[PDB]
């Protein structure tokens, strides 16, 4: 037995059959998992996208996300896109809590983004809307640190997007880190930022 | 008669810090 022992062994040339199939699943379950896990973000995102010219991005795990810009590894964070409506400007928002450039480690920089979202095409270009950038405190009234600024249509951050996102255009200078952490701006270890796109006087139906 | 703010630079490929002066 060694010629037909392989006959009995043909049943072993079966192992690789069950095997090779199972492979097709760890693949899928993974791809699916990466997808399931993927559907989560999108579902955690669809729930938190403002539709009326304003934003309130809630930042937590703070002392975790500072030691990322401070010990360089996870510098900037972004909010969620917030539109003027459902089919318009996909204005995102990124935070440089430690800072970037002329306010890096001596200030907390926060800027206003503008994204490319289908309905850029039909909507008036270039961006030309007021954008009040403020900081929300958890405590009492607590002054809402931040300002706006009128878009200088010549700014290369207000064009009609051509790539996934735009050129930031906020303030590398916002709140001296020595004031942000010198308050309650980080209650329960969490901060909040309010964005305001002065839509006020705009052509309406 | 609007407002003159800051723009940014434009990313590259190599190591370096987010700068635009």
């Amino acid at each position: 037995l060694e010629s037909v022992d392989k006959s009995a062994g043909q049943v072993a040339r079966n192992t690789g059959l069950l095997e090779s199939q199972l492979s097709r699943h760890d693949q899928m379950l993974s791809v699916h998992d990466i997808r399931l896990a993927d559907m989560d973000l999108r579902f955690q995102v669809l729930e938190t996208a403002s539709y009326n010219g304003v934003l309130i991005w809630k930042i937590r795990d703070y002392k975790r996300r500072k030691q990322e810009a401070v010990m360089g590894k996870t510098l900037s964070l972004y909010s969620q896109p917030f539109y003027t409506g459902y089919f318009g400007y996909k204005m995102c928002a990124r935070v440089y809590l430690n800072g970037d450039g002329m306010g890096k480690g001596t200030h907390l920089s926060l800027f206003f983004v503008i994204m490319r979202g289908e309905y850029d095409a039909l909507l008036p270009w270039p961006f030309k809307q007021k954008v009040t950038l403020m900081l929300m405190d958890q405590g009492s009234s607590r002054r809402h640190l931040g300002d706006a600024f009128k878009p200088d249509p010549n700014s290369s951050s207000f064009k009609k997007p051509t790539g996934e996102m735009n050129i930031a255009s906020g303030c590398p200078v916002f709140v001296a880190q020595t004031v942000l952490e010198n308050g309650t701006y980080i209650k329960d270890d969490t901060i909040f930022i309010k964005v305001i796109v002065d839509t006020s006087d705009l052509p309406d139906p | 008669k609007t407002a003159a703010p800051v723009q940014e630079t434009l990313h590259g490929s190599q190591p370096v810090t987010q700068e635009d002066g």
